[PDB]
């Protein structure tokens, strides 16, 4: 485990969300799996361990920008994608007499 | 004036710029629940172990809340997982951007206008109030508005629904053009007009910002006024002798004690119902206008809209957005037709006995001439049979008139 | 949403053991342990802290219907516009192109399935918008010039196709100094062979 401090300024590592005993920083950078704050992102890679590092934005590509091409796609694919909505919940009702009170007369007197 | 044989027609048109700004997340918050009611009392813990669900329902909530800015901010600015450089080459056919596109020298990675917003933008800890700090900065977030600048720079509407592709600007402005009924000659024949025009408006813009926001400070108003009232409650009695717990525990014993805490606790565990209730509906609130800027980002940037007045004012053309400290900014391109003139028009054209309709047009005179230009903008052709298409006779129209149609095919027959 | 009714419900019934500052949460307690003139502040302590778990319960399951209802009118529009027809706004039927839609019913909630038209393969193309020929400017129907060094075609702004320039696929409105980037390559006219 890995306890991380909130307020607190203090395998030490100090960032702009606390103070963070037990993961070893590292300058490799990879795609956010578990979110912390003030970006950083914790893994369990190499051994393997609770790893500490700044999270890594997208992926990058090389963009071509000429002033007379023009690129033409030649092949297509089909595919299918899902998405989940939810269109209802579960009906309830609660009556206002037996959960305030049990069995009781004055406490329906108290009531009224 | 209206009539049942005229019409007037756009001459002449003029491009322009219009701002609207969206709140997008708020500040994230978390309150203790027994800091608040206790201090270091031990024996105020006590008496708030009866109350131990409210405590628990009250953590609860508001992470439940602070969970829904992340989301938030993780809905509207990311549309795409790659991140498109920047060329370094400027030349876009005229078109001058160098204000909503960073300059690389410049420390931040904002450019000019993002930094005109940030300028226009305007211990507590001891009570338990947490500030948490949220998930992405500021330079993350510029980096997803310059990939998404770039990308219609660059690409066009076709990278967000797959792979990029290039494509000069040139023909993109035109291919935006046919999209709202207007041919392409009109932007082959009049580029450096409307770049010199597009360069107006951004200065205008820059000088209409700099002169306003009054939708994203107030969302920060609210919740630093509630955080004072609720400062403000820590000094009431609710019918209490004393408003400090261990000034009640220094002079009476525990027993002749509890009638002054139950009263003090009843007060402030009610002041926390009405703090939570208050959240949750000025975040859900948020939520629709989360929701709502997210299909702005995916409706006005990627593809062109057909929805009248969905993004700007006018027939839309593209979308630019900005990132300005909790909210997105907008910036619409939209297209306004200017000068017209009145011209007698007819539903069709007789001339062997035929009702010619025109295709694409509509039929236009000028007493001595005859003509047939497009919808939404003046160009006179001559009447061919290219330009028509026949269907039936002359007598089923109402309003027909009699003109020779010249047929291509003469010299043809020569 | 299974989830968050169970946990409303188990609050509920969890209450019913707290006392509120009382002595006991029986009210047959109570009854046995004073007189009800004695009684009636129990009682009371008792009513007080049950209704005020009940206007808790009662709140939040206001507030939950009204995201739900807003989750099914978002569910409404995509039913009339993913399912029948076409839409095109895109990212509001799902990545890309979207072709036709499949609703799938499951326990509270539906499913959809669309069906994405999606490009993949690419070639680089020297492109020219518009093409001089003898003094006029050919610009293209709908298509765009394309050419691949050595013949020079059109084609679709979506998919390879060449076809061979014609008059048929090209009006001219004007000459070419008002353009920049013509380049010069001649057009064939298909009816010529067909006047001899
Ligand atoms: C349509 O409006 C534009 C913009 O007003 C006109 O462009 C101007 O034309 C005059 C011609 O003398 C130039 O001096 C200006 O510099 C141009 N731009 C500006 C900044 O106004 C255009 O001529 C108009 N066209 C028609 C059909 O009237
Ligand atoms: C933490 O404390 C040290 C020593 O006082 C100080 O130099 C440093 O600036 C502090 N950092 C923070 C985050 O307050
Ligand atoms: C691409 O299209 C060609 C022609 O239809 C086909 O032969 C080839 O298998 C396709 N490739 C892919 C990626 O499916
Ligand atoms: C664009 O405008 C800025 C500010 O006037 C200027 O410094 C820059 O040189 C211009 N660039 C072009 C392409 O004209
Ligand atoms: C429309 O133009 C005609 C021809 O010049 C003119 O006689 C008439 O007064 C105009 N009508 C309007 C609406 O000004
Ligand atoms: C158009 O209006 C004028 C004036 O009322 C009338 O004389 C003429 O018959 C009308 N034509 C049609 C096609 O209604
Ligand atoms: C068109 O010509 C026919 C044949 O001369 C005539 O009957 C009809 O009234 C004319 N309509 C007009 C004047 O547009
Ligand atoms: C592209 O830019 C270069 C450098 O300005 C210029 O020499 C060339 O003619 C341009 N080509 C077109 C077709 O715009
Ligand atoms: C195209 O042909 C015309 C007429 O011969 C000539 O004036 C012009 O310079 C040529 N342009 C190019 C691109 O060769």
């Amino acid at each position: 485990v890995a306890v991380l401090y909130q307020g607190v300024n203090c395998n030490v590592f100090q960032t702009r969300a606390g103070c963070l005993i037990g993961a070893e920083h590292v300058n490799n950078s990879y795609e956010c799996d578990i979110p912390i704050g003030a970006g950083i992102c914790a893994s369990y890679q190499t051994s393997q361990s609770i790893i500490a590092y700044t999270m890594s934005l997208g992926a990058e590509n090389s963009v071509a920008y000429s002033n007379n091409s023009i690129a033409i796609p030649t092949n297509f694919t089909i595919s299918v994608t899902t998405e989940i909505l939810p269109v209802s919940m579960t009906k309830t009702s609660v009556d206002c007499t037996m959960y305030i009170c049990g069995d009781s007369t004055e406490c329906s007197n108290l009531l009224l | 004036a209206y009539s049942n044989n005229s019409i007037a027609i756009p001459t002449n048109f003029t491009i322009s710029v219009t701002t609207e700004i969206l709140p997008v997340s708020m500040t994230k918050t978390s309150v203790d629940c027994t800091m608040y009611i206790c201090g270091d009392s031990t024996e105020c813990s006590n008496l708030l172990l009866q109350y131990g669900s409210f405590c628990t329902q009250l953590n609860r909530a508001l992470t439940g809340i602070a969970v829904e800015q992340d989301k938030n901010t993780q809905e509207v600015f990311a549309q795409v997982k790659q991140i498109y450089k920047t060329p370094p080459i400027k030349d876009f056919g005229g078109f001058n951007f160098s204000q909503i596109l960073p300059d690389p020298s410049k420390p931040s990675k904002r450019s000019f206008i993002e930094d005109l917003l940030f300028n226009k933008v305007t211990a507590q800890k001891f009570n338990g109030l947490t500030v948490l700090p949220p998930l992405l900065t500021d330079e993350m977030i510029a980096q997803y508005t310059s990939a998404l600048l770039a990308g219609t720079i660059t690409s066009g509407w076709t990278f967000g629904a797959g792979a990029a592709l290039q494509i000069p600007f040139a023909m993109q402005m035109a291919y935006r053009f046919n999209g709202i009924g207007v041919t392409q000659n009109v932007l082959y024949e009049n580029q450096k007009l409307i770049a010199n025009q597009f360069n107006s408006a951004i200065g205008k813009i820059q000088d209409s910002l700099s002169s306003a926001l009054g939708k994203l400070q107030d969302v920060v108003n609210q919740n630093a006024q509630a955080l004072n009232t609720l400062v403000k409650q820590l000094s009431s009695n609710f019918g209490a002798i004393s408003s400090v717990l261990n000034d009640i525990l220094s002079r009476l014993d525990p027993p002749e004690a509890e009638v002054q805490i139950d009263r003090l606790i009843t007060g402030r565990l009610q002041s926390l119902q009405t703090y939570v209730t208050q959240q949750l509906i000025r975040a859900a609130e948020i939520r629709a206008s989360a929701n709502l800027a997210a299909t702005k980002m995916s409706e006005c940037v990627l593809g062109q809209s057909k929805r009248v007045d969905f993004c700007g004012k006018g027939y839309h053309l593209m979308s630019f957005p900005q990132s300005a400290p909790h909210g997105v900014v907008f910036l619409h391109v939209t297209y306004v037709p200017a000068q017209e003139k009145n011209f007698t028009t007819a539903p069709a054209i007789c001339h062997d006995g035929k009702a010619h309709f025109p295709r694409e047009g509509v039929f236009v005179s000028n007493g001595t001439h005859w003509f047939v230009t497009q919808r939404n903008f003046y160009e006179p052709q001559i009447i061919t049979t290219d330009n028509t298409f026949v269907s039936g006779n002359c007598d089923v129209v109402i309003g027909i008139v009699n003109n020779t149609v010249y047929d291509p095919l003469q010299p043809e027959l020569d």
